[PDB]
């Protein structure tokens, strides 16, 4: 358990270190933007 | 015959399969097949 | 010049029948040290107490053993991983019943074939090739590290290396599906996926050049002779094997791009291995393969068996019969 | 060269392949999620439910054991459920 | 000026839509309970 | 204030969003170089005094 | 157009990153904005870990790789490793996932605003690959900063509240070390131990007063180094046995990540002083003895003779010699008798395990340790079933040491990979053939036949 | 309740293709 | 122009996705072969032929599904659905395991027709049909496997399931009662598909360090040119670099891709063969020689006699719960075991 204050905040908690592997989908998706030139 | 960028649909289309597969491996914890 | 210079300058010779180079000086005694002593063993090494519990197990030829029931057998239990040269024991003849030959091939054995590795890089140096051919060839230099070196590291015991023989090599294989369910692992359904594939896709370049040599021949002699060293020109059509392939399937699903299509031929097998490779260096440390065992049930809970219970079955009567005399206490966690 | 088809980028992109598809596939997919959760999968295929591979009180399966009475030999077997 | 309705069609459609019908029955599943 | 913590905090959770996307658009739009580095820079103080905030308040409530 | 395309670069999408080798400040942007990431995740995983937590189970029940690292340090904890305060775990998350926000945007506003090249904009923070003498100097500022990373461990040991010393008596406590050792007989004998068994080179060191002795040794020598390179140019010979390449740099250090991440895989399997069981759960060894233990003590109580039982092979059951004449346990663990911890140290004698504190002197703090550390043995499955493979499902486990091991002798691998591919690639780009043979003087043709 | 995970995830996820979305609208420096 | 040269014509149409005559045997049988299997693994049991579930419904995962081989009971019938057993019943034919030879007898015309389209194309383009050749080795394999094998022993119960942990199944089956690593055929087969690989994966990485400067970028794959005339790598500097790295090199391209083509093909082969003896239980099992010593000796040990120790576990821990018709019951007391395990 987080501290009772931040009890509001456990699911945002929860998904939060998933975030990096997205900066890495977010990669391709910008390469399709630009096409892969 | 080009109305929409091809990069949208791959994202949309790849979100798209992301979320069955996860929904799969939900259930392999859950109700049939979990054990429980 | 100076001696030190010639030295080196023959060392490095591109003119070598077989190239020597800097990782060949320490390659050839190695791999050399390794081969005499196995071959010494394998005829001729009396038998070796592999699971320390004083019963020993006959490797050779000339103790009742042939091509196919042969091994030089892996070190003691009771050794685990204490380095043993024969330096450390009181006779050759305590060396030999404790398994001291196998430390010796597999040790001068890896080291060698490491830098086998180092040379095809070294010699692509020299001839001004391009370098990566030493990358596609440590897929299997890894896979001898696995079952040599990693997993008796994981397990506590050079005992639990795969012994050096054709049905030491099985024993191994089935004591490791029962610890491990390897089968289940998909780091092993991707190395199977990279043979399987590498050998389909050796047989479809195969099949489909071959299907395509332009006619530079008669009937009465071979196709072959329709090649001359160092020509020019290629001696098939592509373009027209892209017609064939493109139809068989449809035109996408076939390469144009020699380059493209040769990197594809590399770097299929070669990744499978590494996970395979990858496999056997993770389950040393148990990180096992899927357990669905009692996965399914009823209403009630009643276990409904599936097919992995059917595997779980078999796994089971491996568990139990394996190293009969050596447990004494009821898991096998080692 | 070009069979003759349209181009795949050409259609997926269209507006018109969208406007058609957007309504059949999540049609389809519920027709299919339809056909298991009106429990129908079940029935056509002879599937067991989760109270229906054992009776209450048996613990052996119903193992098909003869050659040409096997289509009575599992009727039978779905009476002794009930 | 292409064909709408050709052979290629066909293949697609044999294959995708017995897909998509057989997730949304695969997705239903997740859902049973013993 | 069991409640103004929380209040706070969400300030700094819709702000890091609203920077999470802004920065980004922000440095790579050619138009409004000029009139955006006032934006980032009022939401960075804003940021961190917003953190500074939460810190202190913490040590009322947890 | 600013490269960023395979027609100027001349380099692939799939090999974009290349197209940052010569420009620097692009190239800065996208380390710091990593930099971040990897702060990013110690702070999102750590109170990820937090909010799951439940201090009644065990650590290693719960999956946790994190936390258990700060326990160590000597934060949260109390005697025997019970966790006695949850907020420093919590402060360590917010501090890592906020200060993650400012390499963040550190990173984002130099890889796209900022200037790409350095060296026009200061002579300082911009450098060529090439100058062998801004290379040094950068390398030596970082030297310096990891001798000072070194010392705030012995900070934290010394000055600001010890460590966790798993060796403590009482079970195992907090403690401030005080005589760190010095002696560089002890500190470097450490590194001329075979890596062997019963030897294990420094995966061997055991005991608190050495590990802080050597991060005070490490941290001088690394300040001492940092120093040396900024006010030295390499000699004669080292300029001619390297490479100098902004790929070869890489390639080095890819070889040297590789080594470490071989390291730590022993690190985690087999010390249990810095990674303590009670936090990460028994090692594999600890694990097969504790076994052994449980069934002596069994037995024993039912009125067994231990040291006389003659079991099926005609070693002893319980009890038997290693081959130097140790006492040690018996059965397949016979392999492990180099194990060495705090519950079992207690029967040792000069000559091994001595019998008569096994008749006599077992408490019942290790049966039940022992007891614990055999049901908790690092085996599951990768879908997390404890217990050998042949296991029926119930218990959800997997040991953090097999997580732990797995995960970075994987890393490992890969990264000696990469360090002969762009090693080889490295040698070949400054001989100048990494894209071919050149059809005009193709060397081999300028040879003579072997044959 | 795991709706409250969805949300948030949706929403995080949703953030990153919009930032390349509105900077192609604003034919900004992709 | 007879209807038959004008429906000739339709067929040989070059589309996206060519027909052909082999056409009209190949995507009905293929598309049901697939489709059994789908469906099958999708929403069928295997509770009244094998005492297993087996379909996602059931709550089956990718690994775990199998369309199942029918009861014991059955025999080697066709299990036609009009059949006498399950007499038109779809249901019933689906629990009886009709789907199981459904999908054997659609793949075996399937494959079939795979390589008559082989013949065909390779016919109309005009070049040696060394890949339809090639293609000889997979049909073997399937032949020998689901067919033979099965009509050899007491029923298609026996035969591989099919799915992915039933045919791990299989695979241990195999080995505890067939001695199958022991069998000279698969050895060979082994050697040829593991050197398949090598093959593969060896030219592959050739080829790709031997490549001529032929652009001037640093990808190398905008460089090659389908209608060039000349060789894209250096035959010559690789055989040099083979001879004197592994002391010989292939000299000639033909015969290197002919060779290519020769060793999966005929480990396949070979392994088929020897599959056809177990057909009969012909297995290479025993060694005369070891068991006679074996049985005078209890001091004599090998690794041979430690895998026969192992192959007789899995029989007897693996056989009740693997073909149940056979109502096998072994009290706790004759299991074999070693000590404490
Ligand atoms: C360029 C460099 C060239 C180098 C060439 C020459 C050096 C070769 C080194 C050989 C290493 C192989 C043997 C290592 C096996 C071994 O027992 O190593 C394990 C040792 C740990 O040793 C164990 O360490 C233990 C220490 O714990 C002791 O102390 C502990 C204190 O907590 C506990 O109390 C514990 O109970 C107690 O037993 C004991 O000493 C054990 O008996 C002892 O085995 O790890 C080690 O020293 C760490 C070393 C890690 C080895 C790296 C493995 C790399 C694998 C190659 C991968 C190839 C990749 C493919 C290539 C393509
Ligand atoms: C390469 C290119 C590939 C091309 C592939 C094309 C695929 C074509 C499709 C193949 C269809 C084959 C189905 C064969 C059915 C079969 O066999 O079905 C089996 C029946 C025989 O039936 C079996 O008969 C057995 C013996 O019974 C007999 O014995 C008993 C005494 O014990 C009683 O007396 C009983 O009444 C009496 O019938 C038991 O009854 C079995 O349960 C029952 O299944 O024969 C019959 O249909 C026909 C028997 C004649 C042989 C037909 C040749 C094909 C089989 C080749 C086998 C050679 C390999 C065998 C090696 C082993
Ligand atoms: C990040 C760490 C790091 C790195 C990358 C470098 C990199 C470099 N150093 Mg610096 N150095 C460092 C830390 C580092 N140093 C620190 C902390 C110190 C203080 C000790 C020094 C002290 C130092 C000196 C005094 C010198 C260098 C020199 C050099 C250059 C040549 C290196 C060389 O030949 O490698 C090693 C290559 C060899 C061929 C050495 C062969 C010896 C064997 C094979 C290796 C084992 C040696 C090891 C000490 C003992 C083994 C331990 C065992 C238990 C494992 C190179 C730029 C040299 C230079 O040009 O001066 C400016 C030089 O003379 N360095
Ligand atoms: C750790 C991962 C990582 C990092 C840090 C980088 C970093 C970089 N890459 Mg590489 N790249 C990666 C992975 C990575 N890449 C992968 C996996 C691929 C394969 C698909 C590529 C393929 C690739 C190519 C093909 C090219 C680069 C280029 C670049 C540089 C400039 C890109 C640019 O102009 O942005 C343009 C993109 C945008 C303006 C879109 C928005 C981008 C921002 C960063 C969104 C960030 C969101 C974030 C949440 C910010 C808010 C928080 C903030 C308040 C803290 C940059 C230094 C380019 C280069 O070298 O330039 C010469 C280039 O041409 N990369
Ligand atoms: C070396 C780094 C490392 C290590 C040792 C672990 C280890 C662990 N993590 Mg952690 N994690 C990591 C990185 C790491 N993670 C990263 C980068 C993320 C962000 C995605 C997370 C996010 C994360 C979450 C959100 C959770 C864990 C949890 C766990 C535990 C269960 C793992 C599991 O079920 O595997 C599952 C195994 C797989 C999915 C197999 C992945 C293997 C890949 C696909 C193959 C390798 C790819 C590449 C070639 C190498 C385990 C202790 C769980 C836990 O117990 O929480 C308390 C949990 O819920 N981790
Ligand atoms: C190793 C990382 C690194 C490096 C080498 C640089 C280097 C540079 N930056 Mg960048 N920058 C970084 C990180 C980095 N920055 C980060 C993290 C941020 C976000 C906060 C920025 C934000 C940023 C902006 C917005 C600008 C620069 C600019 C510059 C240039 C001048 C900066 C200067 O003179 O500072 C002078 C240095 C000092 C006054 C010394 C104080 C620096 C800090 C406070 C020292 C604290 C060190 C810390 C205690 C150690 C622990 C670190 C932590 C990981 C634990 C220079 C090329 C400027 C530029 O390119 O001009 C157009 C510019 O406008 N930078
Ligand atoms: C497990 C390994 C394995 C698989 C899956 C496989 C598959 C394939 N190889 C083909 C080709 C080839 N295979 C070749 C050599 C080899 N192939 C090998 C091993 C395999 N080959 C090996 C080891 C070699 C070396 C000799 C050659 C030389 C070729 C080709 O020319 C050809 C190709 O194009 O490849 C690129 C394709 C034939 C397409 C076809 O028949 O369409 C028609 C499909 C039909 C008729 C349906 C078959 C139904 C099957 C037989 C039974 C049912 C299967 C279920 C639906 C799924 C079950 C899944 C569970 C078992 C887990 C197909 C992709
Ligand atoms: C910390 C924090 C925060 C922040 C966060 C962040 C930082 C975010 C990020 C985010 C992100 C960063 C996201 C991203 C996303 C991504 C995505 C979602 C992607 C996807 C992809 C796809 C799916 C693709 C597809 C494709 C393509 C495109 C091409 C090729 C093919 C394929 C199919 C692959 C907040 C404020 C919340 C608050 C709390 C705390
Ligand atoms: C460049 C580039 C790239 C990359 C990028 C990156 C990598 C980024 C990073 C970034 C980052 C790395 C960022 C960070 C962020 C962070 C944040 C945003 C945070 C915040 C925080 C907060 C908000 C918190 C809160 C809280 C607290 C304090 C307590 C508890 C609760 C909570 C959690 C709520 C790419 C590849 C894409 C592409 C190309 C270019
Ligand atoms: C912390 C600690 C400690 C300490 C540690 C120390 C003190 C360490 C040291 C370290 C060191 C002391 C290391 C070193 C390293 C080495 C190396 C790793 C080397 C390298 C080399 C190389 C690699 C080379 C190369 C080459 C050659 C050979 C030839 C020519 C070319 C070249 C240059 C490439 C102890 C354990 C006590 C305890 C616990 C903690
Ligand atoms: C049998 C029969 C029949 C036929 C049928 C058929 C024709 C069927 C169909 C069926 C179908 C045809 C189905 C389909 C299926 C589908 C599916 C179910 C799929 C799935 C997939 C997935 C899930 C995947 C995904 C993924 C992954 C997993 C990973 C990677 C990526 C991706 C995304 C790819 C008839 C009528 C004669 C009647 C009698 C019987
Ligand atoms: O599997 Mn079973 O586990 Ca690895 O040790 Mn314990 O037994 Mn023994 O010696 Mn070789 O083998
Ligand atoms: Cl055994
Ligand atoms: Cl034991
Ligand atoms: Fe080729």
């Amino acid at each position: 358990k987080l501290p009772e204050a931040y009890a509001i905040f456990d699911p945002l908690v929860d998904v939060l270190p998933v975030i990096p592997v997205l900066f890495l989908a977010l990669a391709f998706v910008w390469q399709a933007a630009v096409g892969f030139r | 015959g080009g109305r929409i960028p091809l990069w949208i649909v791959a994202t949309v289309a790849g979100m798209g399969v992301i979320v069955i597969v996860g929904l799969f491996f939900y259930g392999a914890y859950a109700g049939l097949g979990s054990s429980l | 010049a100076n001696l030190w210079e010639r030295f080196c300058n023959w060392v490095t010779s591109t003119d070598n029948r077989l190239y020597v180079g800097w990782f060949g000086v320490i390659m050839i005694p190695t791999l050399l040290a390794a081969t005499i002593c196995f071959v010494i063993a394998f005829i001729a090494a009396p038998p070796v107490d592999i699971d320390g519990i004083r019963e020993p197990v006959s490797g050779s030829l000339l103790y009742g053993n042939n091509i196919i029931t042969g091994a030089v057998v892996p070190s003691s239990n009771a050794i685990g991983l204490h380095f043993y040269p024969i330096w450390e024991a009181a006779s050759l003849d305590e060396w030999l019943y404790n398994g001291g030959p196998y430390q010796l091939i597999i040790f001068h054995f890896l080291l060698g074939a490491s830098c086998y590795m180092g040379r095809q890089w070294e010699l692509s140096y020299r001839l001004g090739m391009r370098p990566w051919i030493c990358v596609a060839y440590s897929a299997p230099l890894a896979s001898a590290f696995a079952v040599f070196l990693i997993y008796p590291i994981g397990q506590g015991s050079f005992s639990d290396g795969m012994p050096l023989g054709i049905s030491g090599t099985f024993n191994f294989m089935i004591v490791f599906q029962a610890e491990h369910n390897i089968l289940m692992h998909p780091f092993h359904q991707l190395g199977v996926a990279g043979v399987f594939g590498g050998a389909l896709f050796c047989a479809m370049h195969g099949s489909l050049v071959t299907s395509s040599l332009i006619r530079e021949t008669t009937e009465t002699e071979s196709a072959n002779y329709g090649y001359k060293f160092g020509q020019e020109e290629e001696t098939y059509n592509i373009v027209a094997a892209h017609g064939y392939f493109g139809r068989l399937i449809f035109q996408y699903a076939s390469f144009n791009n020699s380059r493209s299509l040769h990197f594809f031929l590399a770097a299929w097998p070669v990744v499978g291995v590494w996970f395979t490779a990858l496999g056997i260096s993770t389950m040393a440390f148990n990180l096992n393969g899927f357990n669905f065992n009692h996965s399914v049930i009823d209403a009630k809970g009643n276990v409904i068996n599936t097919w992995a219970d059917i595997i779980n079955r078999a796994n089971l009567g491996m568990e139990v019969m394996h190293e009969r005399n050596a447990h004494n206490f009821p898991l096998d966690l080692a | 060269g070009t069979t003759g088809e349209r181009p795949f980028s050409d259609i997926i992109t269209s507006v018109r392949y969208w406007v058609i598809h957007s309504i059949t596939i999540p049609a389809l997919f519920i027709a299919g999620w339809l056909f298991v959760s009106t429990g129908l999968a079940y029935d056509v295929f002879g599937t067991p439910r989760p109270d229906s591979y054992y009776a209450q009180e048996q613990r052996s399966i119903p193992l098909v054991t003869d050659r040409f009475e096997a289509k009575q030999q599992v009727e039978t077997f779905l009476e002794q459920l009930k | 000026s292409y064909p709408i309705f050709t052979v290629r069609w066909v293949a697609v459609h044999t294959l995708a839509v017995p897909t998509i019908f057989f997730l949304g029955a695969i997705a239903a599943m997740q859902f049973i309970q013993r | 204030m069991t409640i103004l913590f929380q209040l706070a905090l969400a300030a700094l959770v819709i702000l890091s969003f609203v920077m999470v996307i802004g920065v980004p658009v922000a440095y790579a739009s050619p138009q409004d170089w000029d009139r955006s580095k006032q934006l980032i820079f009022l939401g960075s103080g804003l940021w961190i005094a917003l953190v500074l905030v939460v810190g202190v308040l913490n040590f009322f409530v947890v | 157009a600013t490269n960023r395309d395979q027609e100027s670069s001349g380099f692939a999408w799939w090999a974009g990153n290349a197209r940052l080798i010569n420009l620097s400040g692009k190239l800065l942007g996208a380390h710091v904005a990593h930099a971040g990431l990897i702060v990013f995740w110690a702070g999102a995983m750590t109170l990820f870990e937090l909010a799951h937590f439940i201090p009644e189970k065990p650590m290693y029940e719960q999956g946790l790789i994190l936390i258990p690292h700060i326990a160590t340090l000597g934060w949260g904890v109390g005697p025997g490793g019970e966790v006695v305060d949850t907020f420093p775990f919590f402060v360590v998350g917010v501090v890592h996932l906020i200060s993650s926000a400012v390499l963040g945007f550190g990173g984002v506003y130099h890889a796209i605003r900022g200037p790409e090249t350095l060296e026009e904009y200061s002579s300082f923070f911009g450098y060529d690959w090439k100058d062998k003498n801004k290379m040094t100097t950068i390398l030596g500022f970082h030297l310096i900063v990891l001798g000072i990373g070194a010392l705030l461990l012995v900070a934290k040991a010394m000055f600001f509240g010890g460590l966790y010393d798993t060796w403590a008596p009482g079970g195992g406590d907090v403690r401030v070390i005080t005589n760190p050792t010095l002696d560089p007989r002890v500190i470097f004998g450490y590194l001329l131990k075979s890596p062997f068994g019963g030897e294990g080179w420094i995966v061997s060191v055991n005991n608190l007063e050495d590990v802080v002795g050597g991060h005070i040794w490490i941290g001088l020598i690394c300040i001492a180094g940092g120093i040396w390179h900024i006010l030295t140019t390499p000699f004669g010979w080292a300029r001619r046995a390297f490479i100098w390449s902004g790929e070869a740099y890489l390639s080095y250090s890819l070889g040297a990540l590789s080594m470490m991440g071989f390291i730590a895989t022993c690190f985690v399997w087999f010390n249990n002083t810095v990674y303590p069981s009670e936090f990460y759960g028994p090692t594999g060894p600890e694990a097969s003895q504790a076994q052994a233990m449980t069934f002596l003590i069994r037995d024993q109580k039912l009125g067994a003779n231990v040291g006389s039982a003659q079991g099926p092979t005609g070693l002893g059951k319980y009890l038997m010699r290693s081959p130097t004449g140790e006492i040690i346990f018996g059965g397949e663990t016979m392999r492990f008798w180099d194990f060495r911890g705090p519950w079992l140290e207690p029967l040792r004698g000069p000559n091994g395990l001595d019998l008569n504190k096994i008749k006599n002197d077992i408490q019942p703090w290790q049966e039940r340790r022992a007891a614990e550390y055999m049901t908790h043995a690092p085996l599951g499955s990768l879908n997390s079933v404890g217990g050998v493979a042949t296991e029926i499902n119930s218990v959800n486990f997997v040991s953090p040491r097999s997580w732990l091991a797995t995960s970075h002798f994987v890393l490992a691998f890969f990264f000696l990979v990469g360090h002969l591919w762009h090693a080889g690639r490295a040698r070949a780009a400054a001989a100048g053939f990494e894209k071919g043979i050149d059809r005009e003087s193709e060397p081999v043709l300028s040879m003579p036949s072997l044959d | 309740e795991v709706i409250a995970q969805l949300t948030m995830i949706a929403m995080i996820g949703i953030a990153g293709p919009m930032i390349i979305f509105l900077l192609a609208v604003r034919r900004g420096n992709l | 122009r007879g209807w038959f040269d004008i429906l000739d014509d339709w067929l040989k149409r070059d589309r996206f996705v060519f027909v052909g005559w082999s056409g009209i045997l190949l995507f009905p049988c293929a598309y049901l072969a697939l489709g059994g299997w789908l469906t099958g693994t999708t929403f069928v049991t295997s509770w009244y032929t094998h005492g297993l579930a087996s379909s996602y419904l059931e709550g089956c995962n990718f690994l775990t599904v199998a369309v199942s081989t029918p009861a014991n009971s059955m025999g080697h019938s066709l299990l036609l659905l009009w059949g006498p057993e399950a007499q038109g019943d779809f249901t019933r034919w689906c629990q009886l395991g009709g789907l199981w030879t459904f999908i054997a007898l659609h793949g075996a015309f399937g494959l079939i027709g795979f390589m008559l389209r082989q013949f065909e194309i390779a016919r109309l383009v005009g070049v040696r049909p060394y890949n339809a050749i090639a293609f000889s080795a997979p049909i073997a394999v399937f032949v020998s496997v689901f067919l033979i094998y099965p009509l050899g022993q007491s029923s298609w119960f026996f035969a591989p399931s099919f799915g992915v942990a039933a045919i791990f199944r299989f695979l241990l089956f195999f080995q505890g009662f067939h001695n199958w690593t022991l069998n000279p055929f698969h050895m060979m087969g082994v050697a040829g598909v593991l050197g398949g690989a090598l093959l593969c994966a060896i030219h592959g990485a050739t080829v790709e360090n031997t490549l001529f400067q032929d652009g001037e970028g640093a990808s190398t794959f905008r460089a090659f040119n389908p209608t060039q005339a000349e060789e894209t790598y250096s035959m010559v500097t690789a055989n040099r670099f083979w001879s004197q790295i592994f002391g010989i090199a292939f000299s000639n391209k033909r015969w290197l891709h002919f060779f290519m083509l020769f060793v999966p093909v005929t480990g396949l082969w070979m392994s088929a063969i020897g599959v056809v003896g177990l057909a009969l239980n012909l297995r290479s099992y025993d060694f005369i020689s070891q068991e006679i010593r074996a049985a005078e000796d209890p001091e004599f040990e090998t690794f041979y006699t430690k895998n026969l120790l192992l192959n007789e576990g899995i029989r007897a821990w693996m056989a009740p719960q693997d073909q149940p018709h056979e109502n096998f019951v072994f009290p706790e007391e004759v299991l074999p075991r070693g000590n404490a395990l």
